[PDB]
């Protein structure tokens, strides 16, 4: 059967400083044993003062990834440059991950 | 064009539907006339040019093998009403009781079909009146009239399209609750040949009829229930031996 | 195809022609009181010979506390009434309590508005007036429909043929100080507004009085006979 | 009712403008201390209870609008005002900017798949922390203007006029209120009471407040005091 | 009343009637016979401004691979009814086994014309078609329909500005012999005859790039070539 | 008698409802627009239909490297930039590739052909100023809703651009050399809009600058930062 | 009233709304082809109505997958309309048939299209006339289709306001070279027949614009004429012009 | 489907008077049993009257009702009125009352008073029938959408003139026989031909007989019709 | 949701200080049976660009042809077609990745492996993958298949970091890739002796070999070779 699913391993980590923040990322890919690019960036500048990583399928992070820069470049649009806050950027996701709840 | 084309006037008509009761009026005469035993309906085919081929153009049809229907008025509109005639007579019927519809049933579905061309958007009536004749099990025999309005009603003998009234008029004489078939055509015959204007034989005539059932068009032996059709159209030679017998 | 379109004036021709129906259509009127409201009406009369028994009546229950009664096109009104009724239950299976009279009230407008801005439809040729009581309220509720979708609430009001005239004898006949504090006196007003057009009749007119609590009554044509002729008395001693 | 005029407009568009010449005063001014709209009721008869009479409308916490036109037609204007500044607040977690509110507003209006125009214009009047207090006539064309102060409705002509004099960056959410209080007065065929005028306004700390009877008698009065001085 | 196919006071469809003027705006003549076991369409071909691929104007389509049709109208219209008659044929075989029938080809597209008719939003096309072939259990066959979606099968027929000379012409021929057809064995006489016939009505000679024939016989509906005529318009100059 | 749709030609052959949708244009703020070989500006004379209202915002951003100016019934300039917008983002997306300004103008043109091709619609009646640096430089187009699109180093449009038009038809030959210096070519915008100006001078909230190139994102310069060039 | 909706048949049986988008056509730029020994030339006038224009940019001819070229004249913004739906049209029949659509085959579908706006009166017909062509697997090709839906097959074409002069010149190489006409030959003399049409509307300075599509040329693809070629053309116009 | 200046709906108004050229039916609603009566439009001596149904129709073994208008226009109706009969018998396992089937193709015909653009129906019905809970009922719907019930009512042609004899012989404890009478009196004196005559009839009654329990439809027959006009006299 | 029927097995691929390099054989297997021994799975586009495929050869023949169109409508009214508005390697990568990743989000994917080996107009050397479940990656060396197992450690020694590209020739590169083409052929089942290799260079542009062939094999040992264990002869 197909299986639309994969996993390309990394690990990322977020850590929220008194006035910073950091979002640290391995750069390895992978599938199963083998090694499919010892550098291949996860961690990404969305623009707004927001970096975002999100790790586990590639396609699926990738996709997300899209979306949500994307996402940023609307909010521009629909609202005279208005800067996407943390907490805006985040609701925003819950919405994107959950659009595809099923 | 999503609305009625044809209106209510404030004298209350439907324009549309006298004019195309008026376009039926203009149509070459049609005839049928009930016996106890029979019916006939009859037709000129009024040829247009003799280059043309007679037999090519059945004015008269066969809905099932029970019913025939003949008109006045516009052809095309009456040809594809047969089509969606005979269609219908199948769908709403032989596929649901497994045996075709009753005279009275199908020109019920026919003139339905015509009334929604009375109402529905984006079109004109049909420019029809059709006499069709028919029998079954337990109507007996039966004649139907239906026009651009959707209005049927059956008769003992009629006739429509050009000399009407005077066909009426000569069958209103003739006719009586005893005619046995041979007759009927007879005086379909006389009655025809008075508003025919040139040639009046077996090649300018269509006579078609509904009578006893032929076993020998049915096709095949075997089945006992079914003995034939009904519905049969005569022969340009079963015609004028007939108008010999003047 | 747009029909209620605007013209150079500003009007929707469709929507201002639609108030013409219900003007044509016999009167209907309702004051309340000051804990009841009741709403008379006059029958039509252009043919008699009618079986009152069965004949849609006039005023109608949307709910067991709320009721509507309209001028205009019978046959629209009906729609109305449908729409308002099954809105009605729906608010109870989704919400757990009744609609108050101001929702089933907005709820009938937005209706009529919607057909004036919709194609392929003509607003409805009629007017209502809705009436009843809150859940678990006492106050008294007296709304007002229009064609073009507009509504509000009315003290008394009146709505049909000749409400002009009536609706006069209300803007002074009605005090908003002293609400014709009982069913007989409130019903009394209405009677004496509906007398000044009906034209002395008994079955010509129709009262129905709403209480709190789903305590909803339409008077015999005989009770009310007993109003008109001690009204004709209240005239004739002078 | 897409057709246009051998000048370039739009007729619809332009009779729906006339309907709404026929429509209660609404007046709304915009300082640096709030936002004040009031309006003018203008009731069909005396039996009607003027509080039903809803011209003034909260659309969110920090927005409200007022109407005028053919009013029925605004109940879906805002309708959709609300579901959107919700919705907003719902997928961003934030307030909607007052532009982008009545952008939302605007974008249904030119949908000319509802047989014709809006016979209504409000004015949208709001804050949010970017751009401040401000005020935003929205028209059925679809085209809406951000104003200092205005006025629509039957009296809009003198008023607007009146307003163009009366306005200077820098009045006081009383004297706004006075003003709206006496321009409406000025344009009103009936004389200006508590029971056929209504004045709202919107400010940062307490968000949209629809003034009750009493508190604007009060304004009233202390105009007629502050007016009959010369 | 008179812009839509809805009824006039008399009873008449205007528009129906109008395109019927139409289908003479070419200006084109044609006219087909029956053989003993063929059948022959002639079609004038008017070929005017010089800067036009001759090769490319005609009125004479390849239907299927049995059936031919010739169209009397403007090209728009002709070559959409001929895009249509080429489907049905095709869908025809398709569904039912066997290569549709000239007259049913015939009906079918009459009873598409009639909806024009009957329906508002349609206009009628404005072109006239005979439908040609030897059908296998029909023999020679010559089916033509109308705007009005009538449709009638013909021993011979004629269409155009100059229709009723050229009826005439052809009512004498089999008037005087007494059959249906032209008693020849060779599709090439056939269309001798009738391009004889055809000069005998209208009064005027033709050269090879002024016709257009098309015969059909048992199974094939072939267009003759300017040569292929030249053959015939000799063969003619020797009996005339 | 055949102005009535778009699908009526008359018997010249026009297209009046066209037609009269470009006069729509006419009726707004003249809006300019000239580019040299590294960079394009549209200076946009913003409009205000009273002395307390907003000079309505002519310039919309459509993508990081595109942007246009409009002249007329707003409403649809935003229907066309969000289209725009949209175009723009797919390239974006699914190719990785700036939309070629050349392509975004086929765009339009066809979008607009449409509404004046079928029963029920109306043509467009904006016009638009379309700037955008690309993979072959900078760029300038102007978009009339017939539905023609046009490359030109300079132009305006609206109400008395025929000024602009001639100032920048004679001074060509001075700003396509304005490389590497935006400054200039702005002002020479600004020049150019002045010639079409008679109501009064450009003020700070008259003007609206946009500007775009090498090493330069569409950019909106609005009121104060457009002091130094009146 | 025979001329106010589209489907409608007058009492003559003319369908006016079509004329008059013809009249549209007549308004507009001049345009032609002409069919060669292997190939086909188009060329058009583009009118240059203000010295703000960008030289060579606004190009007006378009290719339809890779060896039709078209050209028409009218209302611009319509031809393109034909054009796109031309490429759907291509495509559609190379993915189902391997073969690059043939010059009679595409035409046929570009006609049936446009007729099929003749048909309902909630659609106007095509303000343009639309000259193309190519190489196939048998032969050059060049059509001319009318607002009509009506085309044909041709030696020369031209449409436009130069259409008479034009079709002149185009009439005098057809009885000079019944042969053939090399596309370097018809390349220089479309140059010239366009820039002789250009007289019709002698009034403003124009752009040329060529193209061809060429067995032996270009290898039966569609490309355009710049550079060396395209000047020896503006030149051997520009000579024989006076 | 639009409003004129004066607020009534074009179409209807004209459906109307289509209506009122059209044959007389006669409803009257006596004590134990209703009559329907009526006159045929356009006859001849050719016609087969014997196997026609033309103006009275069964809806439900329950409820019958009478026609004026186009026929067409009203086998629509009625067809659809035997479903709804159906559909409500199926969901409840009861007869449908009278007043439910007839409001319900009011409002059909109501419909197309206000929205699709399409002409309203020509036709006008009398609807005779018995229900548990309000026994006998006679009813009227019009193409307005309008309905309303009657003690006895007319439609078609001479409204007025047959109205006004009704109103004249009719009274509240009426019995069949005599509501037979009155109904052939009526009609007999708002006819617009020579004189009635059974080939010109159509009637029908709706009884319950006292010997039994369940409403029994009788459609007379041409004889009966015959039959029942010697007795009351019109020879 | 498929099962793949007539396949292709490796492409590898490196990219060297002035170019890329990308090599695949000509074996269309079905199943076990090696029944295509023409096929061509380098797939060039434009004068920049190859495309190699592995995986279903039905899905890498629609590839083909959406690649063409790809090419054809670019030229559509775009007069620089053939310069400044042609496609970059890129571009194409972009498109193909989405088109995967949206057929698998819609359970109907292409059974397909695909390297996009590239040089972009400003001379940057792309080299990047993706698959039937829309992953995509890159790096100095990429294969697919047993080339990514066998391949990739080969290649890898050559560039092991960004750093050692600009440090190799295509002398260098090409008997790499050679070499690992061999490797595959003793190793691979499904590998076929004959295959092709091409070249993206930012100077020399486009060069593209058609059939090549393994030499220099190892197999004389094979004759020293007995039994599986204690057989001495
Ligand atoms: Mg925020
Ligand atoms: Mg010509
Ligand atoms: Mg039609
Ligand atoms: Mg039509």
């Amino acid at each position: 059967q197909f299986n639309p699913y994969g996993d390309n391993g990394g690990t990322i980590l977020g850590i929220a400083g008194e006035d910073f923040a950091v979002l640290a990322g391995d750069t390895r890919n992978i599938t199963d044993y083998s090694i499919n690019s010892r550098y291949e960036p996860k961690v990404f500048d969305c623009g707004d003062n927001i970096v975002m990583s999100a790790n586990g399928f590639a396609a699926d992070g990738d996709a997300l990834v899209k979306r949500f820069k994307n996402s940023v470049k609307w909010y521009h649009f629909d609202h005279n440059d208005k800067k996407l806050s943390i907490n805006s950027a985040a609701r925003n996701i819950q919405h994107l991950l959950y659009g595809k709840r099923f | 064009y999503s609305f009625s084309l044809t209106t209510f006037s404030p004298s209350g008509k439907l324009g549309q539907i006298d004019y195309a009761l008026t376009a039926v009026k203009q149509g070459v005469t049609s005839l049928g006339i009930k016996a106890t035993n029979g019916v006939v309906i009859a037709t000129e085919k009024k040829s247009s040019s003799p280059l043309a081929m007679s037999e090519t153009l059945s004015k008269v049809s066969l809905l099932t093998p029970d019913i025939g229907a003949v008109y006045s008025g516009m052809g095309p509109d009456y040809r594809v009403l047969v089509d969606k005639s005979r269609k219908v007579a199948h769908t709403s019927y032989k596929r649901i009781y497994g045996e075709y519809p009753p005279t009275k049933l199908l020109v019920s579905e026919v003139a339905k079909i015509m009334q929604e061309a009375t109402q529905s958007g984006g079109v004109r009536p049909f420019g029809v009146s059709l006499l069709i004749a028919g029998h079954d099990e337990f109507n007996g025999f039966s004649l139907y009239q239906v026009d651009p309005s959707g209005s049927y009603f059956p008769w003992k003998a009629t006739a429509i399209g050009k000399g009407s009234v005077a066909a009426k008029t000569f069958l209103e004489k003739r006719w009586n609750d005893e005619l046995e078939l041979e007759d009927a055509i007879h005086i379909a015959l006389l009655t025809l040949k008075e508003s025919v204007e040139g040639e009046f034989n077996g090649d300018t005539i269509e006579l078609a009829i509904i009578g006893d059932e032929n076993p020998d068009l049915l096709g095949y032996t075997g089945i006992p229930t079914d003995k034939g059709p009904r519905f049969r159209k005569l022969t340009s030679q079963e015609i004028n031996d007939r108008l010999e017998a003047l | 195809r747009a029909l209620s379109i605007f013209s150079p004036d500003g009007h929707i021709f469709q929507v201002e022609y639609a108030l013409e129906a219900v003007k044509r259509g016999t009167c209907a009127v309702g004051v309340k009181g000051k804990n009841c409201v009741v709403l008379g009406c006059e029958r039509r009369s252009t043919l008699k010979l009618q079986d009152t028994r069965i004949t849609p009546s006039k005023v109608s229950k949307i709910d067991s506390h709320v009721v509507l009664s309209f001028s205009g096109l019978n046959a629209d009104s009906r729609i109305l009434i449908e729409k308002a009724r099954v809105e009605a239950q729906s608010h109870r299976l989704t919400l757990e309590d009744p609609v108050t009279v101001e929702y089933l009230t907005r709820y009938v407008a937005g209706v009529q508005q919607r057909y004036t801005q919709s194609g392929g439809v003509r607003p409805f040729g009629v007017s209502t007036l809705i009436a009843g009581f809150d859940p678990r309220d006492d106050e008294p509720k007296l709304y007002q429909t229009e064609p073009s979708g507009i509504y509000s609430s009315w003290s008394a009001q009146t709505i049909g043929r000749n409400s002009k005239t009536v609706r006069e004898f209300l803007e002074k006949n009605y005090d908003r100080k002293e609400p014709p504090a009982t069913v007989e006196e409130c019903v009394k007003l209405t009677v004496r507004s509906l007398l000044e057009v009906v034209q002395t009749g008994a079955k010509n007119i129709e009262i129905t009085v709403v209480k709190p609590d789903s305590d909803i009554v339409a008077l015999s044509s005989e009770e009310i006979n007993q109003y008109v002729t001690q009204i004709e008395q209240e005239k004739q001693e002078q | 009712v897409s057709t246009f005029s051998p000048e370039g407009r739009l007729f619809q568009v332009e009779y729906s403008l006339e309907a709404i010449k026929l429509g209660s005063t609404a007046i709304g001014i915009a300082t640096k201390e709030g936002v004040v709209l009031g309006v003018e009721k203008r009731a069909t008869s005396p039996l009607l209870e003027s509080d039903s009479i809803e011209k003034i409308v909260e659309i969110d916490r920090h927005i409200g609008c007022a109407m005028s036109g053919l009013t029925a037609d605004a109940r879906s204007m805002i309708e959709h005002a609300r579901t959107a500044a919700v919705t907003h607040n719902l997928y961003y977690d934030e307030d909607i900017n007052v532009e982008s509110l009545t952008q939302s507003v605007c974008d249904l209006a030119a949908a000319a798949a509802m047989s014709r125009p809006f016979g209504v214009a409000l004015l949208i009047a709001g804050h949010d922390a970017d751009d401040g207090y401000q005020l935003f006539h929205a028209e059925p064309s679809g085209t809406f203007y951000r104003y200092n102060a205005k006025a629509i409705g039957s009296g809009s002509e003198g008023a607007q006029a009146e307003l163009l004099n009366e306005w200077h960056s820098s009045l006081t959410l009383k004297e706004a209120e006075l003003l709206v209080l006496k321009i409406l007065k000025q344009v009103m065929e009936e004389k200006l009471d508590e029971n056929n005028a209504q004045l709202s306004c919107i400010t940062k700390q307490d968000g949209f407040k629809i003034y009750d009877n009493e508190k604007t008698a009060e304004l009233i009065k202390e105009l007629k005091e502050k007016e009959a001085a010369e | 009343d008179r812009h839509i196919t809805i009824f006039s006071p008399e009873g008449r469809l205007y528009q129906v009637e109008y395109a019927f003027k139409a289908t003479n705006q070419t200006n084109i003549n044609s006219l087909a016979v029956r053989g003993k076991d063929c059948t022959v369409v002639i079609s004038q071909k008017k070929v005017p401004d010089k800067l036009l691929d001759p090769t490319t104007v005609s009125y004479i389509f390849c239907i299927s691979r049995t059936i031919g049709m010739v169209v009397n109208g403007p090209i728009p219209d002709a070559r959409n009814a001929a895009l249509r008659a080429k489907a049905e044929a095709a869908e025809f075989r398709y569904k039912y086994g066997y290569d549709m029938p000239c007259d049913v080809l015939a009906k079918r597209m009459a009873n598409l014309s009639q909806i024009y008719t009957q329906r508002a939003y349609m206009r009628p096309l404005g072109v006239i078609l005979t439908f040609v072939s030897v059908d296998e259990e029909l023999g020679p066959s010559i089916y033509k329909t109308d705007p009005a979606g009538y449709y009638v099968g013909y021993k011979a027929t004629a269409t155009g500005p100059k229709q009723q000379e050229i009826t005439t012409n052809l009512e004498n021929h089999f008037k005087k012999s007494k059959i249906d057809h032209i008693n020849e064995e060779s599709w090439e006489k056939v269309v001798e005859f009738a391009i004889t016939h055809m000069i005998d009505a209208l009064g005027t000679e033709f050269s090879k790039n002024d016709l257009e024939v098309g015969v059909a016989t048992k199974d094939k509906f072939f267009t003759l070539s300017a040569e292929n005529i030249e053959e015939r318009l000799v063969a003619i100059a020797e009996q005339d | 008698n055949y102005d009535g749709d778009t699908v009526t030609f008359s018997p010249t052959g026009r297209l009046f409802q066209v037609e009269y949708a470009l006069e729509a244009i006419k009726q707004g703020s003249v809006t300019v627009g000239l580019r040299s070989n590294t960079h394009a500006v549209l200076v946009a004379l913003k409009r205000n239909a009273d002395e307390l209202s907003s000079y309505q915002k002519k310039i919309i951003k459509c993508d990081e490297h595109m942007g246009l100016s409009l002249a007329g019934l707003a409403p649809d300039a935003r229907v066309l930039s969000n289209y725009l917008r949209q175009q723009c983002n797919y390239s974006s997306l699914v190719f990785n590739r700036k939309l070629a300004v050349e392509r975004a103008g086929h765009l339009l043109c066809d979008k607009a052909q449409k509404n004046t091709q079928s029963a029920g619609g109306r043509p467009y009646g904006v016009g638009l100023l379309i700037i955008g640096y690309d993979k072959s430089g900078a760029h300038l187009l102007e978009f009339q809703p017939s539905g023609n699109v046009t490359e030109l180093y300079g132009t305006a449009i609206g109400a008395r651009s025929q000024g602009a038009k001639t100032y920048l038809e004679r001074t060509l030959d001075t700003f396509i050399k304005i490389d590497g210096n935006p400054d200039e070519l702005i002002k020479a915008g600004v020049e150019a809009i002045s010639q079409s100006l008679r109501d009064e001078s450009l003020t700070v909230d008259n003007l609206s600058i946009a500007i775009v190139g090498k090493d330069t994102p569409f950019t909106i310069y609005d009121g104060e930062a457009v002091a130094k060039y009146i | 009233g025979y001329d106010l909706s589209n489907s409608v048949f007058s009492p003559d049986g003319r369908n006016f709304q079509v004329e008059y988008a013809v009249k549209a056509v007549e308004n507009g730029t001049t345009s032609i082809g002409i069919k060669c020994n292997d190939g086909v030339v188009f060329a058009v006038e583009k009118l240059i109505t203000s010295k703000l224009l960008v030289p060579q940019k606004n190009v007006k001819i378009q290719v339809v997958d890779r060896h039709i070229g078209c050209v028409y004249s009218g209302l611009i913004p319509d031809g393109r309309h034909l054009v796109n739906r031309g490429r759907e049209e291509a495509a559609s029949f190379k993915k189902l048939y391997k073969t690059p659509i043939p010059i009679p085959a595409f035409a046929d579908r570009l006609g049936q299209y446009v007729q099929a706006h003749t048909l309902y009166n909630s659609v106007r017909p095509f303000g343009v006339s639309t000259i193309f062509g190519g190489v196939d697997k048998n032969g050059a090709h060049l059509y001319m289709l009318e607002p009509s839906g009506s085309y044909w097959g041709y030696k020369g074409a031209a449409t436009g306001k130069g259409r008479q002069s034009a079709k002149a010149e185009l009439e005098k190489l057809v009885d000079h070279h019944p042969e053939g006409l090399s596309a370097r030959e018809a390349v220089k003399q479309a140059a010239k027949i366009i820039y002789l049409a250009h007289e019709d509307n002698k009034e403003k300075d124009f752009e040329l614009e060529i193209s061809w599509c060429s067995l032996s040329e270009t290898n039966g693809l569609h490309k355009f004429v710049k550079g060396d070629l395209l000047q020896e053309a503006i030149d051997f116009a520009q000579k024989e012009i006076n | 489907t639009i409003f004129s200046p004066e607020g009534r709906l074009y179409q209807v108004e004209y459906a109307l008077e289509s209506i009122s050229h059209a044959g007389t039916a006669i409803g009257i609603m006596a004590s134990d049993g209703i009559v329907l009566a009526a006159e045929r439009k356009v006859t001849s001596t050719l016609l087969e009257q014997d196997t026609s149904t033309e103006k009275l129709y069964k809806l439900n073994d329950k409820i019958a009702v009478a026609v004026a208008g186009l026929t067409a226009d009203a086998e629509i109706l009625i067809n659809t009125a035997r479903i709804h009969a159906q559909n409500y018998l199926k969901t409840y396992n009861e007869d449908i009352p009278v007043e439910i089937l007839v409001r319900r193709l009011s409002d059909i015909k109501q419909g197309y008073t206000q929205h699709g653009g399409l002409r309203p129906f020509g036709v006008s019905f009398i609807y005779a029938g018995y229900d548990d809970r309000y026994g006998y009922q006679l009813y009227t719907s019009n193409p307005s959408g309008n309905y309303t019930g009657w003690k006895a009512i007319s439609v078609g042609a001479n409204t007025s003139a047959a109205q006004t004899l009704l109103q004249m012989d009719y009274k509240d404890d009426m019995k069949v026989d005599d509501a037979i009478e009155l109904a052939l009196k009526t009609l007999s004196k708002t006819t617009d031909s020579s004189a009635l005559t059974y080939d010109r009839l159509e009637f029908a009654t709706i009884r319950k007989g006292a010997n039994d329990g369940e409403v029994y439809q009788k459609i007379f027959k041409p004889q009966e019709i015959k039959d029942i006009l010697v007795k009351t006299g019109i020879t | 949701t498929q099962q793949p029927i007539v396949t292709g097995t490796s492409v590898i691929s490196m990219k060297y200080d002035n170019g890329v390099i990308i090599a695949a054989d000509n074996l269309g297997s079905y199943g076990s049976l090696l029944r295509f021994n023409g096929v061509e799975r380098l797939i060039p586009v434009g004068d920049n660009t190859v495309v190699g495929i592995s995986g279903d050869i039905s899905d890498m023949q629609h590839i083909e042809r959406l690649l063409k169109d790809l090419v054809t409508e670019n030229a559509y009214d775009n007069p620089l077609a053939d310069a400044e508005e042609a496609l970059e390697p890129s571009y194409i990568f972009e498109y193909l990745a989405t088109v995967m990743y949206q057929r698998r989000s819609k359970m109907n994917p292409l059974w397909n492996a695909i390297i996009v080996a590239g040089v972009q107009s400003n001379g940057d050397q792309f080299l990047r993958y993706v698959n039937l479940l829309g992953v995509t990656y890159s790096s100095p060396t990429l294969a697919t298949g047993f080339g990514a197992h066998m391949a990739n450690p080969l290649l890898r020694k050559v560039v092991d970091r960004e750093s050692d590209i600009p440090k190799t020739t295509v002398q260098v590169a090409e008997e790499a890739i050679v070499n690992a083409m061999r490797v595959l052929y003793y190793r691979d089942a499904r590998s076929s002796r004959n295959f092709s290799l091409a070249i993206i260079d930012k100077n020399t542009g486009l060069t593209f070999k058609k059939n090549l062939q393994v030499e220099n094999m190892k197999w004389d040992f094979a004759k020293d070779i007995k039994g599986y264990g204690t057989q001495k002869i």
